């Protein structure tokens, strides 16, 4: 029942910025941390932040400050990531995953959305 | 593991929650207890609003009644008598649900209730006094 | 149980007193569980019974908890025993020729 | 940052087989470790949390072991739906990071 | 050794049976005599609904000992002799094996006035709160994992029709079946369906004749998919049938409802004819002013149509069928009738409770 | 001999019965056309009812100020005179009733207030700092 | 009975107004542990990042008005800890 | 003015049970505890049981246990005397009696009915 809606697929030029949404479904948005990962094809995942829903703080890799930004909207209940001076191996598959977060601790990303292409 | 602060789960969110995890939140489930048209419409929101006002007030001086006025949580003097269906701290704190405690205690609460009103705010007063 | 007399060609009437005095729904059953009567709310259903142009009921009793059953022409094979159900009751009624 | 290495890689297997498949850890992480599994085309679906318990709706032919700095998981019977992806990714201290895939056949 | 302390604001609730006000959508100008109605007993809807979805916590729903149909009830009567002033009363009154009832009678100057359902939200009072179980394949009673505390519903339309649901809502995976009791033959058996049936049912330029069209093929594929779960629950062997009625009054042996102030009786014995083994049709509506009344015991006479057209399409989402259980197969005749099963199966997933957050717990603190 | 326990005297009730008797039941006086119906009989009820809560709160609020916050029986710290009709306390809380220590002490109220309210809790929560 | 529908209704509504806001001030103060005390002190340390003074200084010459103004900046993080790190951990070891 | 009204003579044949009723006047009725005392005709006046009127807490002898019943209803303030089981010996009179009740215990009764006739 818990789903995550995202928007479509998105074709970028180097050195823009592009914008992904992801919507919560079944559940209080406000109560679980979220992430965002990425997919180069043929590769494994590697990830690029997390953020709560209700803070608003975010929290970012040691080699994306200054490149990602993730903000939230309660209204709404969609979190936003912009991607700033895309290159070629940014090219992939997006996921947002809500992270399941027992005991105010990161334990496990159990819903997934469909995937932003952007290339 | 990482962490980055609490989270707020909404009113009568943690219901489904341990009893030692959703203590920590009473403050969001206390915190949300409290022409034609301008005859209708506006005498209902302000009697729903008068009603909410004074249920809140009847409560907290149901509350400041036993010596316990303001504060969400306090101690008393009371012993906690064996027969009101006995557990282990860690099993009562760690794994049940506040309903299923209410669901085991409904049977004498009432008795807590009268005790904690004879008792207490009516034995360190009176006692005081002399 | 209650045992009621019968004629041959005559109408019979059997009373089904509730506890209550308002409409609560209940049903006629023969002894072989077939519909013969019940009401809707407010309104009057039958059956699929051998007795559906046979079997009325007085409509202003509703409203005073009783729901008898009136059967007219009365036959030879209207000879069995009668269920009502009310308020989780089941009273038994036996019919004779 | 802290390497996951995944071991063996690439496997051949036949249906109703028993495996095990094991992630090494540069650094002690205690238990807080959780295994995924990717299907081709589709999001990852999360089957170990806590390096040792099953998630609910995953069917109980699955268990996972494993401490410090080594740990596996063990099939005991192979499905035809179970042919994907397998990862494991650590969040006892920055970054996190996955494993770099252990695809089986 | 161990000591009583008492909490505040603890999330615990328990099952009460209070009064809840509407709050639908007026427009406060309108002579609908819909809105007339709700511009005096019910205050403006709120535009952010509050939706908390809660933890890992189930509940023993119950759809046939509700209490809130019999709020939804008084209110639908309150409607309706406030709405529809009929011309002619006759009500059995029968002051008291001794006893005789006579009938009343009162007159009253009957106009005719527009008529159509607008949608009715059902909002709780402070201190109380509405649990919602939203599982897609609910029994109707029994325990319900995933409950959800809604502010208040969506909107509810009070339809008024027999023999057929119309302007419902609709299922989420598949056709669902519910009942009291199964294999007990006195309880009725809501079907409801996951895709709406158009019927457009009107009265053309006699003036005591209307025709009202529904699609073959789209009631035939909705009769399957009915009897493809109404096999699940039979042993997935037996033939079924479906009969037209069994004798009754006119507004139980059709489908009876209002349509633009109007009360509308139409056959449906073109609809339950076949059988079930292992392209428009229309239907003769008669048009009446002689009623029983489905509030209380009573008929009710009425005015003459106005001239014109009339003009009413709508969606049928769900049946009430009740079996005939005998001694093989199984006969399914179409009945209905009592109003309360027209707003328990809209109303099947819904409770009310009210919270009372003061507990007490054993802890080892002192003074 | 022989009892069950208390007994309900009413709101007003322990008016007149002695001064240590009433200090035990001081619970029980703490805790206490369609348009034409919602014009003049749905406005002044709700007008009663806004009038006694805010009473109620003024009230409470004035006992705030003292340092009791929401006790019914509070004690504080100001010393107690040899005049304002001083006896000994036996007399005071076994024979008289409330009615005739107000009718006493109705010169000499305002005095007390101003000790309570006045000079103890403003000196005693400076001494605090 | 036009006096009555029309300067009944907002006097009403302006008197439950200031009743509701003084009821949640007591509120948040019973939240921070000064349940009806006007003059409250508490367990939280004061910080020297938020910007300190000499204390003859502070007390003796300054008005409220530019102690306001100038505190402004850092007063969510005054009212978070002094919700926390009183009523959230003078609390739980109570429970001990 | 404080008052006690019963009802009328009851008539009986044994075995059966039968039920008196005592209203209160002059007196806020959940004030003091409410005795009832039974008298047989040509001896001395024999006493039953008595009952507080507000937490509904009866009280009986060691000899009616399941026999006298005793219950309030302080809508109407009514106190209501259930006597089952009637023999020959139960013919007399009835009375209700409001206890004195100083200081949470019995004192005296200083207030009686007119009293309620029974014939078994
Ligand atoms: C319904 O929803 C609730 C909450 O929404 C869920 O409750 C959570 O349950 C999980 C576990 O299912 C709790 O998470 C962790 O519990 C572990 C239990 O310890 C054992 O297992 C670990 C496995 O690694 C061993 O290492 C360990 O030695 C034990 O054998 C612990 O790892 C954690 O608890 C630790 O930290 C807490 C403080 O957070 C301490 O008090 C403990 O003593 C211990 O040191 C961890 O907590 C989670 O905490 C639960 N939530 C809450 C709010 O308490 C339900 O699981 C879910 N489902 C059902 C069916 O109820
Ligand atoms: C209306 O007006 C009357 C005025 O009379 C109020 O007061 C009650 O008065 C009676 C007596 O007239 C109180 O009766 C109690 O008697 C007990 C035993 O009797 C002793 O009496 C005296 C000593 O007081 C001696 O002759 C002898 O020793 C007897 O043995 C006492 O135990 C009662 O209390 C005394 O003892 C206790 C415990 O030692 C002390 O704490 C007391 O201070 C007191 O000395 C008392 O004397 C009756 O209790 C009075 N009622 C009270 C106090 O509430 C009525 O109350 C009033 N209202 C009504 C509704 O009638
Ligand atoms: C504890 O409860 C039991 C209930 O069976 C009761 O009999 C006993 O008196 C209680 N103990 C107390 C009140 O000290
Ligand atoms: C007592 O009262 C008198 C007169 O009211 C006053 O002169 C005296 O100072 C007071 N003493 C105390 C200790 O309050
Ligand atoms: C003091 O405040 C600064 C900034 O507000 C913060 O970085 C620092 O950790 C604080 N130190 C203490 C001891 O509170």
């Amino acid at each position: 029942q818990e789903v995550l809606v995202q928007s479509g697929a998105e074709v970028k030029k180097p050195g823009a910025s592009v914008k992904v949404s992801c919507r919560a479904f079944g559940y209080t948005f406000t109560g679980n941390a979220l992430h965002w990962v990425r997919q180069a094809p043929g590769q494994g995942l590697e990830w690029l932040g997390w953020i709560n829903p209700h803070s608003g703080d975010t929290t970012t890799s040691q080699k994306f400050q200054g490149r990602v930004y993730m903000t939230r909207d309660k209204s709404i209940n969609t979190a936003f990531l912009d991607v700033t001076r895309l290159t070629s191996d940014d090219t992939g598959i997006y996921y947002c995953a809500r992270d399941k977060y027992y005991g105010n601790e990161a334990v496990g990303m159990d819903v997934w959305g469909q995937g932003t292409s952007v290339t | 593991a990482v962490g980055i602060g609490a989270v707020f789960l909404g009113f009568l969110g943690a219901a489904g929650s341990t009893m030692g995890a959703a203590s920590m939140t009473l403050t969001v489930q206390a915190r949300n207890l409290l022409l034609l048209k301008l005859t209708v419409w506006g005498i209902k929101q302000l009697q729903a609003r008068v009603l909410a006002v004074e249920r809140y007030l009847r409560d907290q001086q149901l509350l400041g009644i036993w010596g316990c006025s303001g504060k969400l949580i306090c101690c008393t003097n009371v012993p906690w008598n064996s027969s009101w269906s006995n557990r282990n701290l860690s099993e009562i704190w760690d794994n049940m649900t506040w309903l299923q405690w209410d669901k085991e205690i409904s049977n004498y609460t009432q008795i807590i209730y009268g005790l904690l009103e004879e008792s207490q705010n009516q034995q360190e007063k009176n006692e005081q006094d002399l | 149980k209650k045992v009621v007399l019968g004629k041959k060609g005559d109408t019979v009437e059997l009373t089904c007193t509730a506890s209550q005095k308002k409409s609560i729904q209940f049903h006629w059953k023969n002894s072989n569980q077939i519909k013969i009567l019940g009401n809707q709310g407010s309104f009057l259903t039958k059956g699929p019974s051998k007795l559906n142009d046979r079997a009325d009921s007085r409509r202003s009793l509703w409203d005073q908890g009783n729901f008898p059953l009136i059967i007219k022409n009365l036959k030879i094979e209207d000879s069995d025993t009668y269920i009502c159900e009310v308020e989780d009751q089941k009273e038994e009624v036996q019919l004779l020729v | 940052d802290i390497q996951l290495t995944q071991s063996p890689s690439f496997l051949s297997a036949s249906v109703g087989d028993k495996v095990t498949i094991t992630c090494r850890a540069s650094q002690g992480v205690r238990n807080e470790l959780a295994w995924y599994q990717q299907k081709p085309g589709k999001a990852p679906n999360l089957l170990i949390y806590y390096a040792s318990t099953l998630q609910s709706g995953v069917p109980s032919r699955f268990s996972a072991t494993g401490s410090g700095t080594h740990f596996t998981l063990t099939v005991s019977s192979l499905q035809p739906e179970d042919f994907a992806t397998y990862f494991c990714q650590h969040m006892s201290s920055y970054p996190l990071t996955f494993g770099g895939g252990t695809k089986v056949e | 050794n161990l000591w009583v302390t008492v909490y505040y604001g603890v999330p615990v609730w328990k099952d009460a049976e209070t009064t809840l006000f509407c709050a639908s959508d007026a427009k406060a100008y309108e002579t609908e005599k819909h809105n007339v109605w709700a511009t005096h007993a019910c205050v403006p809807t709120d535009p952010n609904p509050q939706e908390i979805h809660l933890e890992n916590v189930t509940e023993e729903f119950n759809m046939w000992k509700n209490n809130m149909v019999e709020q939804m009830h008084t209110d639908i009567i309150s409607l309706w002799d406030q709405s529809l002033k009929p011309c002619v009363k006759l009500t059995p009154l029968c002051v008291t094996r001794l006893i005789n009832c006579n009938t009343s009678a009162i007159t009253q100057a009957c106009p005719k006035v527009s008529f159509e359902p607008i949608p009715i939200h059902y909002c709780a009072p402070a201190g109380f709160a509405i649990l919602k179980c939203k599982d897609k394949k609910f029994n109707g009673t029994g325990p319900c994992p995933s409950v959800s505390t809604v502010q208040c519903t969506h909107g509810i339309k009070p339809v008024v029709s027999t023999q057929l649901l119309l302007n419902g809502s609709l299922a989420e995976e598949e056709v669902m079946i519910r009942s009291e009791n199964i294999t007990n033959n006195a309880k009725n058996i809501l079907v409801q369906f996951n895709t709406p049936v158009q019927i457009n049912c009107t009265r053309p330029n006699d003036i005591r004749q209307a025709h009202c069209n529904v699609s073959k093929a789209t009631w035939n594929e909705t009769l399957g998919k009915v009897v493809k779960q109404l096999r699940k629950h039979f042993g997935n062997n037996t033939i079924i049938r479906f009969a037209n009625s069994s004798g009754g009054d006119l507004e139980v042996t059709t489908h009876s409802f209002n349509c633009g102030g109007e009360f509308f009786y139409c056959n449906t014995s073109g609809l339950f004819n076949s059988t079930w083994i292992s392209d428009s049709i229309t239907l003769p509506c008669r048009i009446k002013q002689i009623i029983n009344m489905w509030q209380r015991i009573g008929q009710a006479m009425y005015a003459p149509p106005i001239q014109g057209v009339i003009r009413c399409v709508s969606n049928i989402t769900g049946l009430i069928l009740t079996r005939d259980g005998g001694s093989t197969t199984e006969t399914f005749r179409p009945g209905g009738g009592d109003m309360r099963d027209n707003w328990r199966s809209e109303l099947y997933k819904y409770k009310v409770v009210k919270i009372e957050p003061l507990g007490v717990a054993p802890t080892r603190c002192k003074r």
